[PDB]
């Protein structure tokens, strides 16, 4: 069934699973027209579909191309999404395809279960959990790849960088999901944070900044103090 | 007009007639139901005084043979049976009427219900769905599970229905996947009316089959298949004309009929207000929504 704090470990067992993520996929500005009327200007969006444990992150950029002369466009973004996960599993060899893929929104389940009837034994789970993946376009290098695409394009990468030769897909997991949680609380701020001192750089290869195991305490830290101190500012405490 | 005999009634019990029921008590002088219409299936079944569970009964056509009751005290319970011997069947049921010791099947002449809520239904098409092929008529009980029920277990004993699923293969063509779950014209009328009912008269049965099994007998898994059946209609933007008329008569008469106070259980509440407010065929409907919104207004 559904996915919370009380199968979190599962996660990080040898069970090949993906996390699908659709909240960037279908991405508008809202602007007013000459006539003083609102319309909207879509803007390239992704799929953030992401291998919890050995962090592998298929991003499928999704070019405002497809969405030309379709109606109903926030629904057929969840169908868009279904299809594209769909032929990323038929893409992937056999014994590489996930035995469940788990949705951040309860919305795609039926998109996703009937784009995947092929696959029966493939388990389509929805989560309990309010993961922070809508923030993954607070990642530079990932937004300017969305932002830049001219076509449909995937692109492949390592969301940990090269966290698991020093700690452990648990340990990773939790690092991501606190500094997208603040990406998504404040993000000027969390950029602040992570680039502050610019002795610490990002490689040409990476996403975040190459950190010691010292500088990523310090860093986790000052992202928890963020995440608290914004939920006074919001909250007043 | 045609006879239902029984040899006897040992033992308390309800007895329906299609829509109609009576009381019998223990060894009562009870010998059986007269002038029941020709030209319709009928259904008579059972309710023990003793054991209101397991309501049963049997489904028969009078154009198809001599049937008669006989209670089998080590089974327990009313069973069906064939007399081959016509002129033994004539001379026991003139004694019977005779004697007066039948009830008449109680009529009115301006009534059409029971043609309304069987006008599809066959008894050839019914052998198919209850399988025992050596009696010409069929038994149906509370417990018996569908062919769908044993797939999500004895299978002689199954309501063999037609079985549809709105996420499956069948129901969905590979590239179509958004199309044909949110618009099911394609398993409606391809699948299931061009190629698996044939026509719409064995579609408007089985559903007409279904409820009449849901309503007498409590049968669960018959609610089921007649509210599947509904919303496979509902849920599709194209359905002929003339098909979306019947079906308002066809559910009219069905929600006229229902118990008042078995609408709690009998009604999904999400596929009529899938299909009254919802789906495509919102605005066609409009005896089945004018009915439903003052006789249960509260389901919606
Ligand atoms: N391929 C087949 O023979 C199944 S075609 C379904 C069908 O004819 N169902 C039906 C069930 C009960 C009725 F009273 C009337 C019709």
């Amino acid at each position: 069934g559904a996915m919370n704090s009380s199968n979190y470990a599962e996660l990080f067992n040898n069970d090949i699973k993906l996390f699908v993520d659709d909240t960037n996929v279908y991405r508008v500005t809202v602007h007013k027209t000459f006539e003083g009327n609102v319309a909207t200007k879509a803007i390239n969006g992704c799929i953030f579909t992401l291998n919890p444990k050995t962090g592998h992150l298929f991003l499928k950029i999704i070019h405002t191309s497809v969405w030309a002369g379709q109606k109903r466009l926030s629904q057929l973004a969840k169908w868009k999404t279904a299809e594209e996960v769909s032929a990323l599993v038929r893409s992937l060899p056999k014994e590489e395809q996930p035995k469940q893929i788990i949705v951040t929104r309860k919305a795609m389940l039926d998109p996703l279960e009937v784009h995947m009837l092929d696959f029966p034994n493939i388990a389509i789970r929805p989560t309990e959990l309010r993961l922070p993946f809508s923030a993954a376009m607070s990642i530079d290098k990932l937004s300017d790849v969305v932002m830049k695409a001219t076509e449909p394009q995937m692109v492949l990468f390592n969301i940990y960088d090269d966290w698991l030769d020093r700690i452990s897909s648990y340990t990773a997991f939790s690092r991501l999901t606190l500094l997208l949680r603040a990406l998504k609380t404040n993000e000027e701020s969390a950029k602040m944070i992570l680039l502050s001192d610019p002795t610490i750089t990002i490689k040409s290869y990476h996403l975040w900044p190459s950190f010691t195991d010292e500088q990523w305490i310090t860093i986790e830290s000052q992202m928890r103090d963020l995440i608290l101190t914004e939920y006074g500012r919001k909250y007043n405490v | 007009m045609n006879t239902v005999p029984f040899t006897s009634a040992p033992i308390e019990v309800t007895i329906g007639i299609d829509q109609y029921s009576f009381n019998v008590k223990e060894n009562q002088p009870f010998h059986g139901i007269k002038d029941i219409p020709i030209g319709h299936v009928h259904v008579i079944h059972f309710q023990h005084a003793d054991n209101s569970s397991m309501r049963y009964g049997y489904w028969f056509d009078c154009r198809m043979g001599n049937f008669y009751i006989q209670y089998d005290p080590k089974d327990g319970l009313y069973k069906m049976m064939e007399e081959r011997d016509g002129a033994k069947f004539e001379n026991i049921v003139h004694n019977f009427k005779e004697r007066q010791m039948m009830v008449s099947y109680p009529k009115i002449d301006e009534d059409d219900t029971w043609y309304n809520l069987t006008e599809f239904v066959q008894m050839d098409k019914i052998r198919k769905i209850v399988r025992k092929d050596e009696n010409q008529f069929s038994y149906v009980d509370s417990s018996m599970t569908t062919v769908q029920e044993n797939e999500l277990s004895d299978p002689a004993h199954s309501l063999n229905y037609t079985v549809i699923n709105f996420k499956s293969r069948e129901a969905i063509r590979p590239g179509h996947e958004m199309e044909d779950f949110l618009d099911k014209s394609y398993y409606l009328n391809t699948v299931m009316l061009q190629g698996i009912f044939k026509n719409s008269s064995n579609y408007f049965g089985e559903l007409q089959f279904a409820f009449l099994n849901a309503m007498f007998f409590g049968n669960y898994g018959s609610s089921l298949q007649w509210h599947a059946m509904i919303e496979l209609i509902c849920s599709s933007a194209t359905v002929p004309k003339h098909m979306l008329d019947k079906l308002d008569e066809i559910l009219y008469y069905q929600i006229k009929t229902l118990p008042e106070q078995y609408s709690d259980i009998l009604l999904n509440e999400r596929v009529w207000n899938i299909c009254l407010y919802s789906s495509f065929q919102k605005n066609s409907l409009h005896n089945t929504e004018k009915i439903m919104e003052n006789k249960y207004p509260e389901l919606l």
